[PDB]
């Protein structure tokens, strides 16, 4: 009975209906709802430009993953929130893709849509639906796109903010225009900390160009440094 | 199982003595009237042969099924899983208390009779919004104003606490309390301290969580709120952020204004409605009152008031010192320095500062905490 | 001296008494079962009586029969319709079309009648346990008290007057007041004061999700009104059901149009509600429709404000009735120290007195205590007040 | 010469022989009876409107 | 017309007054949360309706179904519009019949679709107002009928106090001296009974006349 876990298929006999054997591996329901978001997995290696903004990251969330005690030692509570701004899609959601790849971690980034309704709950009264998955999944993260937006952005952050007593989770939102954000969000200990995506540069660029043109079948010289040089910054 | 409630002797008087032995004395006659059945006429085991006729009477395979009626004389008219409407009857076991629409009745596998009722282990509504576990410590972790923690503490605790001084006053509690301050007051810390000393069921409702989208579904979430709190036990609900009853619109659901409306007034129809709420209190608090609905304040339904202003200079040195308890700060500097930084150094203010300075120590990994860092954090916490 | 010769005695029959009890079987918590001594009556014959006797016999809904012989018609809302007949043990007077009844679960003939469907939505939705509310913890009214009484009381009270006046008896009666001016407070009066059934429709409790699905809900309780003798349906916050029609461009406000003309047709017109007095109570009755407001369905149209001068000494006297407080109070002149303020305004000044008086160290009310409490309730918490902002009504 | 006719429970069947009326007796968009057992259509339902115009 | 202008009693009258029989519909009533069953609901009314041939239907509150259409995306009452084009089909046009007629009461006829008031839909409007001064002493005579009064009442005289009230309320201001009689325990009604319960009516409470003597 104890093999047999809750929320489990189990063979059926037809007449009876008495059991006859397990069923493997039926489904997973946070598995769905992540294939159907299609997450661009990345690698922390293949990050392009923000080398400083990745520390700050593994600063800001990593540090308590593969050392639980250091702020411990000094006494300071856990980091909350942490979001990605500036230029839209500027490697802010590669970076925070290559997060998770580098961290180990839950990635579910969500758009507010219904279909992804059908798995969290029937009617989704409140925002908690996700915690749910996430819940037991403690080493998740949760990234979220750039009003009703701020309004689950705002439950969830009231939620995982003493309400959740569960620890070592984390949240990410990322969107532009920060000086046009919820106020109420903007509260000091809603925010713990805040990273930006500046448009690249032609210093910037060279490791974007390495990077992006790696997979590509190059001629014999490929002379990028003037490419970069006529590309005037334009974005991630 | 309740055999004698008497205890209020609480001595070793003779009267306790005599209501055991007369006890003792009753339990044995029943006991010797009941052995002699067996003795006499046992014509079964009486343990597992009433048992297997049970399982065998009864449809082995019981389904899940609904009632949605009832009917006292063997009968019960409910729908099948399938849609079919049953007219399943009453069993020998029916116990019939749970006669209430939607409690899925069992019934038989051969003739389909009524063969169990369904344990129920779900309340979704309640569930999606009842506290588990103790969110802070005591009431000494809030700090600096207790104005509304000895208010706060009659208005919610003193009732529980031991409500026979109340009803030697001839009078019941308050109403209810509405805590409304400056955004970021700690008006969610005030709750903090609320569940922390609690003693009775807590619920807690996102303030945009009353407007649904649907048409219609606002007041239904009132209601269902209503019905879990009230219908699970002794409560404490604290709906927070109230003004976004009208305050924030959105495009996902279909009405208007006429549906924050509906949802205001449904929300006070069911604080203070056409019948007996029972032992129910509400605490609920807001950032901007001055938009409320003014029916939902009026003496009746929601009857403390409760004013939260910003840590005073005095009030703001015991917040300093309780946010920073477990710090090991260096004794460079000296707290007093950044108290009068901000001219309106709020609550949340504080905590900001400290745990800026917290993160700034880190980013150096030191092991104290330097002025200089206290410094850096004020300015990036104040100016933004 | 025998401490522990007690203590062990009582404990030795506390443990004798389970492992007695033990041994008949009241153990093996189940999951909805009752007591083996509950279900004694079918182990071999009741239940070969209650199960092999009876049949399931699913329920389903009549169309309607057809003439020159039974010619019953067999309708399934959910498998299937047919031509089939009632049982031996009906009567062919009762051959109801758009009936709810159980047919053969094998002969497919209708074997046993049964009553309407009770639609739980509205099922729900009854007193069936008057409130505490009695006539005389609703004092200041005593003008509405009459009027309400004619309406709801008097005339079913003494039917024999009515009748030899030669007058059909006022139709039923809108309570609209300021906030908290004791609408509710005397709606659970009349519920715990007559004994005619009393339908509470909270104005919320009426607005359905699909198109249509609300007014449906008005049909079912002015059925479930009409189905029993005398009934008095009393509905509160009737300002949401529906105020008015003033659709402009594009289709808005409108469906809770049909939802207050379904609930007026079922008030009056085409054979009306007839043994069935309204009592509605809005707040702000400003946006009320001309044809709901319209006599002959609403006709008396009785009013509750602020108590004016020995209004509020009532309340005093009344509120206070179980309070502990000195003797030598005057509660005139609080009544006077009161200009304009609600009757829960006063319920909760006295409340708020009997907090003050507690507060401290006092064991009864003083009168400074209630002036103090005045202070507060109505000279401090006077911000909103609530009255102002619905004493103009709108 | 050809019957055809679906039943009330989204099954539809025809018979090549017309039944205890024949087509003269009958107009499409009727409502009569059929035999459960045999799936036979046996007599013809007068007429019945929905209780609610009723 | 107003609302108490009189549809109710015209339709009561009708009903009795024709050898036939008179289909009684419900404004609102024809509705459903299904796609179209109102529709649905509407041509199995002109089918029973066709069934006696000498019969009468009357769609009161006309206005339900006769909503003004709209333009908008979201909403608009899509079903209930569908609900008032199948009455309209039904009525007249394609494949009407000329066998019975068919009197719809409306409270408000400028929320009535434009279509409603087509000519072969409606063809005779009618429009029923408030009684002045001679049919509001009518009123009190019918209403009154049954009425134990001793002749010391002026119907005149109550009709002309009587301003601007609609018969519904002219004759419930009966009921209400009535009631008050009953309150007076006599037999008969007097003149001041009915001045009383015309006061009554208005529904207008005198609170310290002094600011306009
Ligand atoms: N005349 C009165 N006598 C006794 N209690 C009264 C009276 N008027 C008001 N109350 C008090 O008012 C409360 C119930 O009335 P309530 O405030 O619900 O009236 P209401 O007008 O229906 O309010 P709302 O319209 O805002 O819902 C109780 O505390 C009751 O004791
Ligand atoms: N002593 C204190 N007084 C007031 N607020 C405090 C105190 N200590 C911490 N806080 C902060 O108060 C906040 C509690 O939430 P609250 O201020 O009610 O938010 P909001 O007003 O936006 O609903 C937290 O940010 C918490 O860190």
């Amino acid at each position: 009975i104890t093999k047999l876990t809750p929320t489990t298929r189990v063979a059926l006999r037809n007449d009876s209906y008495v059991l006859h054997l397990v069923l493997p591996s039926k489904v997973d329901p946070l598995v769905n709802l992540m294939k159907v978001e299609k997450v661009p997995d990345s690698t922390y290696d293949m990050i392009g430009g923000l080398d400083q903004q990745i520390k700050e990251i593994k600063e800001v969330i990593e540090l308590p993953i593969k050392h639980p005690e250091l702020f411990e030692s000094l006494g300071i509570a856990q980091p909350k929130g942490v979001l990605l701004y500036g230029p839209p899609g500027t490697g802010k959601t590669l970076l925070a893709r290559a997060v998770a790849h580098h961290t180990d971690c839950t990635f579910i980034r969500v758009s507010g849509s219904e279909l992804v309704q059908k798995y969290i709950g029937e009617g989704s009264r409140m925002v908690r639906e996700l915690f749910v998955m996430a819940r037991e999944h403690a080493p998740s993260i949760i990234f979220m796109d750039e009003s009703e937006v701020q309004r689950t952005m705002l439950e969830l952050l009231n939620q995982l903010d003493g309400f959740e007593a569960s620890n070592k989770i984390k949240v990410l939102m990322a969107t532009n225009r920060i000086d046009i954000l919820d106020p109420a969000l903007l509260r000091p200990g809603r925010i713990d900390r805040k990273i930006e995506f500046p448009n690249p540069t032609e210093e910037s660029r060279f490791d974007i160009l390495k990077i992006h043109s790696r997979r590509m079948n190059l001629m014999r010289g490929i002379d990028l440094k003037k490419i970069g040089d006529k590309m005037n910054g334009a974005s991630g | 199982a309740a055999r004698i409630p008497t205890v209020t002797p609480l001595t070793k008087c003779k009267l306790r003595l005599l209501k055991l032995e007369r006890i003792k004395d009753y339990l044995l006659m029943e006991e010797e009237f009941v052995a002699n059945q067996e003795r006499l006429k046992p014509q079964e085991e009486k343990t597992e042969e009433d048992r297997s006729k049970v399982d065998d009477i009864r449809g082995s395979p019981m389904s899940v099924g609904s009632l949605e009626e009832l009917i006292d004389e063997n009968h019960a008219i409910v729908s099948s899983s399938v849609g079919p409407e049953y007219y399943v009857s009453i069993m020998s076991f029916v116990d019939k208390d749970q006669l209430e629409p939607g409690c899925s009745i069992l019934m038989h596998n051969k003739v389909l009779s009524v063969v169990g009722l369904l344990q129920d282990e779900v309340d979704p509504m309640v569930s999606v919004m009842k506290v588990e576990k103790a969110p802070l410590e005591s009431y000494a972790d809030i700090g600096g104003l207790d104005p509304q923690i000895q208010e706060i503490k009659e208005a919610v605790e003193l009732p529980l606490t031991h409500p026979e001084l109340y009803e030697d006053i001839g009078i019941k509690p308050p109403k209810g309390v509405i805590l409304y301050g400056e955004p970021g007051t700690g008006k969610t810390l005030l709750a903090k301290a609320v569940a922390n000393s609690t003693s009775a069921t807590f619920l807690r409702v996102v303030g945009s969580e009353l407007i649904q989208k649907y048409l219609g579904d606002g007041p239904k979430l009132v209601r269902e709120l209503f019905r879990v709190a009230d219908d699970l036990s002794p409560s404490i609900v604290f709906i927070d952020e109230i003004d976004a009853v009208g305050t924030k619109r959105y495009d996902a659901h279909s009405g208007g204004e006429r549906e924050i409306q509906r949802t205001m007034l449904e929300l006070l129809n069911q604080l203070d409605g056409f019948d007996s709420r029972g032992d129910v209190k509400v605490i609920l608090a807001t950032n901007k009152i001055e938009s409320l609905d003014p029916a939902l304040l009026r003496p009746g339904r929601i009857d403390r008031k409760i004013e939260f202003p910003l840590p005073d200079i005095k009030t703001r040195r015991r917040i300093f010192t309780i946010h920073t308890s477990k710090m090991t700060l260096s004794d460079d500097v000296n707290l007093e320095e950044f108290v009068m930084t901000k001219d309106e150094f709020s609550g949340a203010d504080i905590k900001a500062i400290c745990t800026e300075a917290g993160l700034l120590a880190l980013r150096e990994r030191r092991m104290k905490v330097t002025h200089t860092d206290f410094k850096k954090a004020k300015e990036k916490v104040m100016f933004k | 001296p025998y401490s522990a010769s007690i203590k062990k005695v009582e404990k030795e029959i506390k443990d004798m008494s389970k492992k007695v009890n033990d041994l008949i079987g009241i153990k093996e918590s189940d999951t909805g079962l009752a007591a083996p001594s509950q279900w004694d009556l079918v182990s071999d014959k009741q239940m070969m009586q209650e199960e092999q006797p009876l049949q399931v016999a699913r329920c389903t809904k009549i169309i309607n029969p057809n003439t020159e012989d039974a010619k019953y018609v067999i309708n399934v809302k959910q498998i299937a319709k047919f031509v089939v007949g009632l049982g031996d043990k009906v009567s062919p007077t009762d051959i109801e079309e758009g009936m709810r009844v159980g047919v053969d679960r094998n002969k497919y003939q209708i074997q046993i009648p049964l009553p309407p469907k009770i639609d739980p939505s509205v099922t729900m939705m009854t007193v069936e346990e008057k409130p505490d509310v009695t006539y005389n913890d609703v004092g200041g009214c005593k003008e509405q008290i009459e009027k309400m009484r004619e309406v709801v009381e008097l005339p079913m009270l003494h039917p024999e007057k009515f009748v030899k006046l030669g007058i059909d008896p006022p139709k039923g009666v809108l309570c609209y007041g300021p906030p908290g001016t004791g609408k509710t407070l005397l709606a659970r009066a009349v519920a715990n004061r007559t004994d005619a059934c009393f339908i509470r429709v909270i104005g919320s409790e009426l607005v359905q999700k699909y198109v249509g699905e609300g007014a449906r809900m008005v049909r079912e309780l002015f059925q479930m009104a009409r189905s029993k003798k005398a009934c008095i349906v009393f509905f509160d916050e009737v300002d949401a059901i529906g105020g008015a029609r003033f659709d402009d461009g594009v289709g808005g406000d409108n469906e809770v149009q049909r939802t207050m003309l379904e609930i007026v047709n079922q008030l009056d017109g085409f054979d009306a509600r007839g043994n069935i007095k309204v009592l509605m109570a809005t707040n702000r009755p400003d946006t009320l429709d001309p044809a709901l407001l319209r006599p002959g369905r609403l006709d008396r149209k009785v009013e509750f404000g602020l108590p004016d001068l020995e209004g509020r000494t009532q309340i005093f006297k009344i509120h206070t009735r179980t309070m502990n407080c000195e003797r030598d109070i005057r509660f005139e002149l609080l009544a006077r120290l009161c200009p304009n303020s609600t009757g829960a305004d006063i319920r909760s000044v006295c409340t708020e007195a009997g907090m003050y008086a507690i507060r401290a160290r006092r064991k009864t009310v003083t009168e400074k205590d209630f002036l103090d409490a005045v202070n507060k309730v109505i000279k401090g918490y006077q911000k909103f007040s609530a009255t102002p902002k619905y004493m103009v009504y709108n | 010469k050809c019957v055809v006719l679906k039943t009330s429970t989204r099954q539809t069947i025809f018979l090549p022989v017309v039944g205890l009326v024949d087509p003269d007796k009958l107009k499409p968009g009727d409502l009569v009876g059929v035999n459960k057992d045999s799936y036979l259509i046996l007599d013809t339902l007068p007429s019945e409107y929905d209780s609610r115009v009723k | 017309g107003p609302p108490g202008t009189g549809k109710t009693l015209m339709a009561r009258a009708c009903a009795a007054q024709t050898n036939a029989t008179f289909l009684k519909l419900a404004g609102p009533q024809l509705v459903q949360m299904f796609i179209g069953d109102g529709a649905k609901l509407v041509r199995d009314a002109f089918q029973l309706a066709k069934e006696k041939a000498p019969c009468i239907i009357f769609i009161d509150e006309i206005d339900a179904i006769g909503t003004k259409r709209f333009d908008s995306e979201v909403s608009g009452d899509r079903e209930v519009q569908r609900t008032m084009l199948e009455l309209l089909n039904q009525l007249d046009g394609f494949s009407s019949d000329e066998r019975i007629k068919v009197i719809a009461a409306t409270n408000r006829a400028d929320i009535l679709d434009p279509a409603l008031m087509r000519s072969g839909r409606l063809d005779r409007k009618i429009e029923f107002p408030h009684p002045t001064e001679e049919a509001r002493a009518r009123i009190l005579q019918i209403h009154s009928r049954k009425m134990n009064v001793h002749p010391d009442v002026n119907f005149e005289e109550l009709a002309r106090s009587t301003d601007d009230f609609n018969g519904a309320q002219l004759k419930a201001v009966c009921v209400e001296a009535g009631m008050l009689a009953l309150r007076r325990d006599a037999t008969e009604v007097n003149h001041e009974d009915f001045n009383e319960g015309i006061i009554q009516v208005q529904a207008k409470k005198k609170a310290s006349l002094n600011y306009y003597a």
